[PDB]
RNA sequence: CUCUAGUCUGUUUAAAAAGGCAGGGAUGAGCUGUGAAUAGGAGUGAAAGGCUAAACAAACUCGGAGAUAGCUGGUUCUCCCCGAAAUGGAUUUAAGUUCAGCCUUAUUUUAGUUUAAUAGAGGUAGAGCACUAAUUGAGCUAGGGCCUGUCAAAGGGUACCAAACUCAGUUAAACUCCGAAUGCUAUUAAAUGAUGAAUAGGAGUGAGACUAUGGGCGAUAAGGUUCAUAGUCGAGAGGGAAACAACCCAGACCAACAGCUAAGGUCUCAAAAAUGUGUUAAGUGGAAAAGGAGGUUUAGGUACGUAAACAGCCAGGAGGUUGGCUUAGAAGCAGCCAUACCUUUAAAGAGUGCGUAAUAGCUCACUGGUCGAGUACUUAAGCGCCGAUAAUGUAACGGGGCUAAAC
RNA sequence: GGGACUGACACCUGCCCGGUGCUAGUAAACGGCUAAGGUAGCCGGGUAAGUUCCGACGAAUGGUGUAACGAUUUGGACGCUGUCUCAACGUGGAGCUCGGUGAAAUUGAAGUAUCGGUGAAGAUGCCGAUUACUUGUGGUUAGACGGAAAGACCC
RNA sequence: GGGUAGUUUGACUGGGGCGGUCGCCUCCUAAAGAGUAACGGAGGUGCGCAAAGGUUACCUUAGAGUGGUUGGAAAUCACUCUGUAAGUGUAAAGGCAUAAGGUAGCUUAACUGUAAGACUGACAAGUCGAACAGAUACGAAAGUAGGUCUUAGUGAUCUGGCGGUGGCAAGUGGAAGCGCCGUCACUUAACGAAUAAAAGGUACUCCGGGGAUAACAGGCUUAUCCUUCCCAAGAGUUCACAUCGACGGAAGGGUUUGGCACCUCGAUGUCGGCUCAUCGCAUCCUAGGGCUGGAGCAGGUCCUAAGGGUAUGGCUGUUCGCCAUUUAAAGCGGUACGCGAGCUGGGUUCAGAACGUCGUGAGACAGUUUGGUCCCUAUCUGCCACAAGCGUUGGAUAUUUGAGAG
């Protein structure tokens, strides 16, 4: 079998191999994230829940001027346009939980 | 043929071609259209083999309009040679289309003959068509 | 039968090197170009080759006039 | 006694060039013993770039000499901290070397970079025909040609070849009347803590590759060549993609028979799942095109109907009129013109097909009964079928197997 | 006497002085044939079936013939045969077993199976699957991109 | 004056060579700062100008339409519409109505000493520059003028020559010579230039290395090649599809010729032949069918099917091809274009010699002819055979059912 056509095929199922659970936790994830930020002027606590390997260099600089260099980092950050900006940015890496 | 009869540049660089048709994709001259579903390249000769097909169906009913001319050369090197020199020499005529290009369009004859006529046209089309009544008049 | 041509110049590196609301003081360079592609307002001067460059310290501003652009320090 | 064509053994042989068979010369340009002469950029050569102490396109030994090599190989005990480049410029350069960039040590110095707000310049994508070009159907019309009461004068018909003009619709990296999204640059406020800059000391690198995008070249072929952004490997262990440096997840100070998770899975091999609602009969899943196509789920149109729709069955399916002919013959069926032929009209086409030299004949469209409501043609979405096809052995789910343990 | 050229013998050996050698000339000089354009000469048969063979470039770096000669090349005929269809048998030296003596090259090791795949792109070492009691000897090399020669070809 | 000696004769290059190219400028490629490759796609250039420079003043084409001796479509003139499409020494781009376009007058700033502050940039270099002093030119003056509307028209260092200045003057004083300032002489075009001064062959070759780089194969792709399929205008008396199916379209096969240069140059031995096979089916024949413009016979086309078989000679090294007899039929491919640690060396691919052609020659030529070493005792795996040990559950001796395999 031509290994073009079986390159294409092997990275083809690969990619199809995602669960619909897992797309769906992560929908739900990105939702609250979205509501989260739509507040305006609270403390709002930030943690890195995705890696900085392979990210868009971009973007790591972004994660880095939040403060967040590894998994699992905590920071709380007070909401104004700036870090509203940087937390849209990085949405898909963060998880926004709110400091009553 | 079909084929443009001054050209500035004799050759120019293959784009890639994408995106659906933005322009010249509803039925201005006649009464049956043959849109295309694909976007490719559709050389001249192919273009005239679809014309004699379906002037050679409609038995002087009505007229045809091609909605196409190549203007677009392709260049080929030489048979046997390597990849040095450059940029070869043009070899046939080629025309752009897009998903949603009328491509051919027809009038006077009755909608069965039409049908039947751009089928016998489109199999000789290298893209999947499709054959539309205006679908605002009849 | 080789290419019958092949051959380009050095780049000229022209464009804007100060940009509108930056602080210039006297003499820089704000515009290398071939032309009066911008053309002078108040406070700059055009060099033999249409550079533009500013007369007194101030800020660079741009502005249009019947689709002409002209650049002042201000 | 001196030589070696042909063939064979031998070829880690008995021999670093023989032997086993054979052949040539064999009173002569003959063989041979014993002495002597010609030595290296020279000698000798009945002449093959031969020989000259088993090796000669310039012998051997010693010395210069440890000659020079941008070439290859090698370079030995340990730990801690920081951490590349494979780019640019130039080169008798392209496998080298040098400068910059990149890295490190020490001192001094303090504002990288990421946003938000605000303020700036584009011509890219796209779009478009005002400009430069390509180009389609009509309207209009010079001019040119042809024809026509034309001598080559002054005239007309324009089937055309057609500038320009009007309407409508299209092509362009080297066309732009217009123009983003990003990126780039400046200022301010937050946020992030030695990531900036300068000097001094010391290198290494100057062969990249792949993937996700934007490209050129090639043949919108190549693990191909050459650029731009980012990542990875390079220099990165671990988990996953059956195996599989570049893909996905994820940065290893050490130890632990602790827990929660990412990617990826939960029938078993092999640590992990069940319930609900639909589809799938093809093991599709578990490769692929155009095309063919009463597969089926669901949805939406056109034909059509309880006043008898479709299918089947029982009848009619006509005459004027070989329709006019072409032709040798066309009677509905070599072929041409149309069926602007009406009529008794149930309903009957200037006849649907088969077969007849031409007819005949057998049938169809159409219509009436019987029976009794969906039928007859398309469109949209989800799974399917054929298409589907190479050579060591089932070999295109990892395998067992699975109708869900598929989707 | 020295050098060059040709090469028994037979018939012939023509044209050109621009260029380059030699002392305007010289071609039996280097060479050419505008300085001068080359003179002489150089399908048939064989086989049932024949890309072979036989018969119809160039003139002293020589052209065309030629008796005799040749461990020269090529074709055909006769005779003869294990060359072949087609091999079998026998003989002699090895090989085989035992006794004595006793190497070599190679060598990271090894309780080293195969097939289908993947991979620095031809797998003994990986994945899946299949096969296979353990260990020798006599044979044969398919592999271990075998050993031997820092490929002689290319750059 | 190759008798002899010392040296040179480049690089890039989708191997190398041949060919082409080497500086600089304009546009695109270039993905809207800048920058950004190619043997990517298009052009120009190694100047010209004493005005085509500077300054002041004054003016605007090209095209369409209309009217006029030559004069016509178009020469010159008038007007309407159009508003830069005209024109800017020279290529193109960016610009130019205040025109940088055109005309006229004056004139030489086509200056000297200089320069705050910058762009571009490895460096060396290159470019812009307000403003200051002296001397002017033009204009009434303000101001402008340090060449050409801008962007190519160019060349370092060393050496040498000319002019000016008068610093250096080997005991002193002169002088030679040199420094300083002005400045000329390099197709050094291989244009950041190794010498003031330079061509070829090596198949007699040699050395140091490279799969960073070719040829035989592996791998990738399928242009090409081959095998199909989709549409059916027709031919076939009429009858698109018995058959052939014109012009096109969509794919497979990875065997031909190629691309690419990924494995390999401390060696993967290259074409045929002999011996020995094996596998695929896209089936040459034998087998089973469908349809024919299939009467029978003999066929044609199509489907299924690889169990077996699929020839001997003349020519050529030959694969292939041709020819003669045959046979029911004399298939097509893969396997390092099967098989040289099995054989053969005819050819290819060494050193000899001759011929043809080219080069002055040395020599070169997939032009021709002849001669011209084929090494190796099998360690493992694999296979063809025979045994040793052991198990099969008490130990042995015989007869056999049978998985499985040939």
């Amino acid at each position: 079998i031509k290994r073009k056509l079986r390159l294409q095929l092997k990275k083809a199922r690969f990619n199809a191999s995602r669960s619909r659970s897992k797309n769906k936790c992560f929908i739900k994830r990105m939702e609250n994230n979205r509501k989260i930020i739509s507040k305006n002027n609270i403390n709002v606590q930030v943690f890195l829940v995705r890696s900085l390997i392979g990210k868009l260099n971009k973007k790591v600089k972004v994660l880095k001027a939040l403060g967040l260099n590894k998994i699992g980092d905590k920071k709380v950050h007070f909401l104004n346009e700036s870090i509203k900006g940087m937390l849209n940015e990085t949405i898909n890496m963060i998880l926004l939980s709110e400091v009553m | 043929m079909l084929s443009p009869k001054k050209v500035k540049y004799r050759k120019k660089q293959r784009g890639r071609l994408s995106g659906e048709a933005q322009k010249g994709n509803k039925i201005s001259f006649g009464e049956y259209g043959l849109v295309s579903l694909e976007t490719n390249f559709i050389t001249a000769r192919q273009i005239e083999a679809a014309r004699i097909a379906m002037t050679r169906k409609i038995k002087r009913g009505g007229r045809v309009w091609i909605r196409i001319f190549p203007d677009i050369p392709y260049t080929k090197k030489p048979a046997e040679t390597r990849m040095g020199k450059g940029k070869g020499g043009v070899d046939h005529w080629n025309a752009p289309v897009k998903l949603g290009t009328v491509m051919f369009e027809m009038s006077g004859v009755v909608e069965e003959l039409a049908q039947e006529a751009m089928s016998l046209a489109s199999s000789k089309l290298p893209v999947k068509t499709m054959f539309v009544v205006r679908r605002d008049l009849r | 039968g080789s290419s019958k041509n092949g051959r380009d110049s050095i780049s000229k590196r022209l464009g804007v090197k100060r940009s509108g609301g930056q602080f210039v003081k006297a003499g820089e360079i704000i515009v290398r170009q071939r032309g009066t592609k911008f053309h002078k307002g108040k406070n700059v001067g055009l060099g033999r080759d249409y550079t533009i460059f500013a007369l007194s310290s101030g800020k660079v501003e741009f502005k249009t006039l019947k689709g002409r652009k002209y650049v002042s320090i201000v």
